[PDB]
């Protein structure tokens, strides 16, 4: 009855996906046949037979990631219909998946969605996993939302995406995309989580001891967040978090919605026997720059809400002296105009370790997401770097001959500073 | 279904596209007769990337081997991997060029370019998605040269949008093979600046020191360096052919590696290579990979990256790695040599990581770099170009065949338009 | 494919042809009787049963010298309406063999090679061998290369010639008839490699240890240079060099086409076998001014261009060396406007050792074609020569009484006199 | 192919001659009945240039004897080799000619030179490739000398582009052997300076002292200087006859020795003339036989070469020998002797060799010489003609025959004109 599409876009969306359904599958216990042998109902379909289908869309402009899927362990859960493929991927360029490319598979993905969305009795809304540095990621993602605000204005948009990391890049033309991408999905969006693939390397070296982590682990990460959400969603927990409920607490103006995500009890099974994972420690943790899962440093900007979402054996009055521990401490800041900047939520279902993974057995869990104004460095950053190649004009031709004029680039810049401006407004004491 | 055309010209072209051949068969497990005897199902997966399926399960490569003379064909054909092409795709006239680029591009070139590109639109109707085409030939012949440009002209004319990337064996610094070098390559970049997309720089002096020094061979023949050609060739399309955890087809790299459109002359390298007698001494890692292959002296151009900025650089590694690794590498490296990168591109560096390494080895990575050090190479041809156009020594065999010097003329400031280029780049400043 | 055609003219020519035909017989395998017991092309015409005639035309105004040829060993190898010939010599008069008694063969030998050629699928062009003091080498050669350029413009069209030695001369009238056919061919000629039968005397005698060589030496030493480039048109080789690869790498301006030729492991048995005649040796000795088979001291002039063309074991990358270490030598000297002035041939067919010759079995071998400013002294010489006669008119009447003027004498002598001028020109710096 | 047509006149030419036919019928195999009874296939390859072909296969010499008296022509029928030439070639008068020029040019010879006339027409007219004409005669004597100046003109006029070879036996300058051998050879050499391309000039003293002092004849006979005589005329022919490493007919001798239409008066010499004494001493190889042909006392003619410089020179080497040694002598020669060659000719000798030897020999070889020394000769006869001029001795007979001095006088300045001619060239410098 509270039905919720995930819409994944690109090779970094179809990659999370797999990850974030393989967990679906082990918690409901749904073999991936789609087989068990209602609380799956919002993100499953029964086929009547017995089968579950999951209400997800898998969309690329490329084949591989996707037939990887197609043909995977998994080939026998997603609909053959809800893995939609493009012929050539946008090529890194956001112009290709959002003008060339992109407007000749727009129409099969909605129509999908449609189908979807049919079934769905009361739709919460979607979830759209995708990359900020990508062709199809950022131009594709833009256009997808674009058409969603139009057929489903009312409902909520949650993005799930990989933020450029400050550092750590594996293409030229990143500031491009995300820039544009963020220009085009500023007013298309509600809430935006974001996640660096930086930050959760330093926290797999530093906590689970993985000195060579690859995309499956930070994949498997991102999965627990995205269940800790979605599990608030699901089972039944003394407080319950809905989608409307992100929206309405960690977005104080329609252009401040990045939030960022972080997981506490990130932990190698051998280290976490030594620890007794307390609530206080967990939510201590959580407030920790060194664990956060978007490289930013929280305390060089403020907190302008949290929302803690907790999980398994979690007691109200332990969440709240934690809470009034963390709001005591001033290494911690909150803006002067939200005296109280906490949603907290409680689940009874603990997380389940995916088999083969990392991440150890525990009974307690915390996922926070985080409005901070520390997120605006980052944009700051961004910015910069995007002056640095626009001052030349470079890659610009290639954006330039796929749809995009320059025009589009400099209103995305003028955006983008605003943006930058409204940050800082915020970020301002009321007196 | 991302089909590629591959187009060679001359004899550089088509030995080294028969070694590119033998090498992309090995990786898809293809008998020399056309049968698939491989073992993994991924080889399959993408078999129409080079092959066109026929009758029987046999795959013919889509490949045009074309030259103006019929003793590179005969050799080609008889030999491994000479059955493979198709009968029909071998197109050869009976003069040859000479070393001359005015009879491969205007007479001797242009009665067989129609039959060339007949057989070409033959090839691409048969794809369902054109990705685009290669061209392996070298600058300092005369069909090669002259020929593969009228090609590549004639196809991006026919073909406006599709990838066309070029494996061209440019003249060497020390010693020349060809007394009209500096012309034919001076021509031959002249239209490479302005038809193509990617254009990948290869000296043979630069693999003949690969081979002595890196690889310890004592008598390295051309089938090492077309070898190592093969190696860089695969290696720049694997992303396109198996699965990775981050692909990159040829539009992605030139996306990547392209920041002005003139500015697409990359310097290819192998990281893997090491002596026979050392591979046991090493350890076979990202990190010795990239400390490999960010080495001057394992560029396959004769060109030393020390002495400009890298304008731009990607590695496109095969093996299972660690993306983590990758990445601390390339932050690395990027913050070591801050120097030669150019400061107003951040993050210079392109990665893409595929899942099936080459056969026999389990890491490999294929580095290919667009720096400002290229320009010394144009400049040496440039310089060698006036030193002969000056008292126009070699010029009536050109003139003779049906151009003008003023054709010359305008090809010499092309190039040295390119070299400005490519200079003011090098010094530009944030 | 590559079909080419050899003439031989004259005495000398004739002379050569024979080497030259038993060296191709020997390489091909073809018996002397034309069976065998398809790189025998290019040389080679296959008559059905399995017999293969020469595609060549052997030519002169005396019948003697053929006549030993059609009841010699390869009787039965070439086609007898090939072998041509006249009643009367020329006797060493350009005239004779130009005008009166050239005129007179001139049709047959011209429908001879227009059959040739028709039996031809791709002509490559022609290899004329002759004498520059001979008198239908002289005469007769050029007659023929003025109607084959009227016929076949376009076909290549190269020489051997014995110019004439500095000192050693069987011939008073030589400087005449040498003067007046260079004269004659020089606008009708792609290249002319030009040898010298004093020079490969003293090769002979130096190198062989033979103390009286005879013709028969100098044609097996002569015939192995023709071996070497029709061996690059032959076989299959790692750098193919086609006929117009010389006419272009090695002819700078339309007059300046005289390489000198020049073969590195010129050694007897005895002595072959304590040494290890590497790629690099053989390049060296190549430059070596004492090795020319043209008696010209390199030294004296500037390479203009330079041919290599190894053969049998030789290495890329060992080439390259040797041409590098050349490079570097400061006694070899280039034109400040050829800065690329190699062009290189390797070929994997080693040279085959007549049996009976003096050369011992090799592995590698290389053949050197260089254009050098050098052949200007000896044009010079050869030229004062001339004046000496023309000014008492000695045996000028020879001349003028067989169809020819003494204004021709005073035209051929201007244009080598502008010859001379061309030569010193290029050789001036480009400073 | 190449025919040449002898012609005998005189009992000095009759007699040379028929020694001459001796050795070429040794040379070639043919006995004297006329049948060929020889070894190698090399003597009938080129039987042709000398002899006729009859029915039965029997060899004809292509001869014409001509005399003014039948004693001569009796001595050569009945002798050996004498029933070889043919019956209607025997052309002879009965009177003589009296070793009067007059009577031999203008009255006798008048008479009979219509049948020799008739007789060469027919001689001429049954060859396939005419090559030239060959007269044996002697200048001191009236039949020889008048009879073949006449038949000389008259050929010329019929034949103006054949050769015409005159192996001329020239008055000796000690003794003479007649009393009026100055007018007759005067008035030779005045027609023979027109009328012919090349003149062996040939004198009886020379030929005594070379079978005295170099074969050490104790009584040498005129068979023997007939042998001397003939073996230099065959060295020529066989130039042209017999297969060699450089061929020379008489043409290319003509070319390459007469730089000036007159200056055609040459010295003959053999190269080996051993005598038996020294045959098992002395080592036969092209030094040796370089060295014995330039020696002044090797010349059949009684002139000095030291005296005067050679215009030109010839070697036909017979024999198998090495072109290299050959060229070698030659240019030491030349070397060695720079100032006994004119300065204005470089390269003064021509070289011909022949790979059959003469019989009997391993190796031989012809010299001839065209050297200003000769004009000596001339001077001599020229200053005894007018000695007898001027007081107009033995002058009666020759007006009675119907000539006039005023003929004389034309002789006498031909041949001063002659010497002038040799002095001028020979004092000319570069
Ligand atoms: N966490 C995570 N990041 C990924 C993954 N795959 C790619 N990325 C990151 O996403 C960015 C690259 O975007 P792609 O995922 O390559 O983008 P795309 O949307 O597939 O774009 P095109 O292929 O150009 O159409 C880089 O920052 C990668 O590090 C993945 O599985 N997990
Ligand atoms: N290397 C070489 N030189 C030769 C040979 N035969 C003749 N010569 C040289 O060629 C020149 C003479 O030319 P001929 O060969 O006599 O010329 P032709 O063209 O036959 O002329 P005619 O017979 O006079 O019509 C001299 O330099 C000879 O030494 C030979 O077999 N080899
Ligand atoms: N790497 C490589 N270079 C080659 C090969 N064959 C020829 N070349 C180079 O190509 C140039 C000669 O051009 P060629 O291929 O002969 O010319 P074309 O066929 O006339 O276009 C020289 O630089 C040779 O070194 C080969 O197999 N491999
Ligand atoms: N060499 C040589 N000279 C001869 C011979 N017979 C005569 N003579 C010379 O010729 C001259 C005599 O002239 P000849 O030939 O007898 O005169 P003709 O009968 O008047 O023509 C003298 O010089 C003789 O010495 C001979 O057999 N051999
Ligand atoms: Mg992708
Ligand atoms: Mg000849």
């Amino acid at each position: 009855m509270r039905e919720c599409i995930s819409i994944h876009v690109g090779q970094a969306g179809v990659q999370i996906g797999n990850a974030c359904w393989e967990l679906y599958c082990l918690e409901h216990g749904i073999q991936p046949d789609g087989q068990m042998p209602d609380s799956f109902n919002t993100f499953f379909s029964e086929t009547g037979a017995g089968k579950h289908v999951p209400r997800a869309v898998f969309v690329d402009l490329e084949p591989t990631v996707i037939d990887e899927v197609r043909t995977g362990t998994y080939r026998q859960l997603f609909h053959p219909e809800q893995l939609i493929t493009g012929k050539e991927d946008a090529a890194n360029n956001y112009a290709r998946g959002h003008y060339t490319i992109g407007k000749e598979i727009i129409d099969l993905v909605l129509d999908r969605i449609r189908k979807l969305a049919d079934q769905c009795t009361g739709l919460q809304g979607f979830l759209v996993f995708h990359s900020f540095g990508g062709g199809t990621g950022s131009g594709f993602t833009s256009l997808l939302m674009e058409r969603l605000s139009v057929d489903y204005g009312k409902k909520s948009k949650l993005e799930f995406s990989i933020y450029p990391a400050p550092q750590v890049s594996t293409a030229v033309v990143e500031p491009y995309n995300s820039i544009l991408t963020t220009h085009t999905t500023l007013e298309h969006s509600d809430c935006a989580f974001m996640v660096d693939n930086e930050a959760i390397y330093d926290i797999c070296r530093r906590n689970l001891d993985i000195e060579r982590p690859t995309y499956t682990n930070l994949n498997r990460l991102i999965s627990q967040i995205v269940s800790s959400i979605t599990a608030s969603l699901r089972f039944d927990g003394a407080l319950n978090v809905d989608l409307t409920d992100f929206q309405t607490n960690l977005v104080p103006y329609p252009r401040i919605h990045f939030p960022l995500a972080t997981y506490a009890p990130v932990i190698s099974a051998e280290k976490a026997y030594h620890e007794q994972l307390s609530v206080a420690e967990i939510t201590n943790a959580c407030f920790e720059p060194a664990n956060q899962m978007v490289k930013c440093d929280p305390r060089h900007g403020k907190y302008m809400a949290c929302c803690l979402l907790y999980r398994g054996d979690v007691v109200p009055k332990d969440v709240n002296a934690a809470i009034a521990t963390i709001k005591t401490k001033r290494s911690i800041q909150f803006v002067d105009w939200c005296p109280t900047g906490f949603k907290v939520g409680i689940n009874y279902q603990p997380p389940t370790v995916v088999p083969g993974g990392d991440l150890a057995k525990v009974q307690r869990a915390v996922c926070m997401l985080s409005n901070t104004t520390a997120i605006a460095e980052a944009w700051a950053r961004l910015d910069h770097k995007f002056d640095l190649m626009y001052a030349k004009r470079a890659f610009v031709h290639w954006y330039v001959g796929e749809g995009m004029e320059e025009g589009e680039f400099s209103e995305a810049r003028e955006d983008m500073a605003a943006l930058e401006k409204d940050y800082e407004e915020v970020g301002v004491d009321s007196v | 279904m991302r089909e590629i055309v591959h187009i060679q010209a001359g004899q550089c072209g088509n030995q080294i596209g028969a070694k590119f051949w033998e090498v992309i068969s090995d990786e898809h497990g293809i008998d020399p007769s056309g049968n698939y005897v491989g073992d993994s199902d991924l080889q399959l997966e993408r078999i129409s990337v080079y092959y066109n399926e026929a009758s029987s399960h046999k795959y013919v490569p889509r490949a045009i081997l074309v030259d103006l003379e019929p003793g590179t064909m005969d050799s080609v054909r008889s030999g491994a991997f000479g059955h493979l092409f198709r009968p029909d795709n071998f197109i050869f006239g009976q003069s040859g060029a000479g070393n001359n680029w005015a009879k491969g591009h205007y007479t001797e070139g242009a009665e067989l370019v129609d039959s060339v590109l007949d057989v070409v639109r033959k090839e691409c109707e048969n794809c369902d998605c054109l990705q685009g085409f290669q061209l392996t030939h070298s600058l300092g012949g005369g069909t090669g040269s002259g020929m593969g440009t009228l090609l590549i002209s004639k196809v991006r004319e026919e073909y406006p949008d599709r990838i066309m990337n070029t494996f061209s064996v440019v003249p060497s610094p020390k010693v020349s093979d060809t007394v009209v070098e500096p012309y034919n390559a001076t021509l031959s970049i002249h239209q490479l600046v302005e038809n193509t997309d990617e254009t990948y720089c290869i000296d043979n002096e630069a693999l003949y020191d690969i081979c002595f020094r890196t690889l310890k061979l004592a008598t390295p023949t051309y089938g090492d360096l077309n070898h190592l050609v093969s190696a860089t060739m695969s290696g720049v399309t694997t992303s396109l052919r198996f699965p990775g955890q981050l692909n990159a087809d040829l539009r992605k790299l030139a996306v990547n590696m392209v920041p002005f459109p003139r500015l697409h002359f990359f310097m290819p390298g192998f990281a893997p290579l090491t002596a026979r007698g050392s591979q046991q001494y090493r350890a076979l890692t990202v990190p010795e990979l990239t400390q490999q292959m960010f080495d001057a002296k394992n560029m396959m151009a004769a060109c030393d990256p020390r002495h400009g900025r890298y304008l731009t650089v990607a590695t496109v590694f095969r093996g299972r790695m660690s993306m983590k690794e990758v990445d601390e590498q390339m932050l690395a490296i990027q913050s070591k040599n801050s120097s030669y990168f150019v400061e107003w591109i951040p993050n210079n560096v392109k990665v893409a990581v595929c899942d099936i390494p080459p056969r026999g080895l389990k890491m490999s990575s294929t580095f290919i770099g667009n720096s400002t050090a290229i320009q010394e190479l144009f400049k040496r041809i440039s310089e060698q170009f006036t030193a002969m156009f000056r008292r126009k020594a070699f010029l009536h065999w050109y003139t003779g065949e049906g151009m003008d010097e003023m054709e010359f003329t305008e090809a010499e400031s092309n190039m040295n338009d390119l070299v400005s280029e490519y200079q003011q780049y090098q010094d530009a400043t944030a």
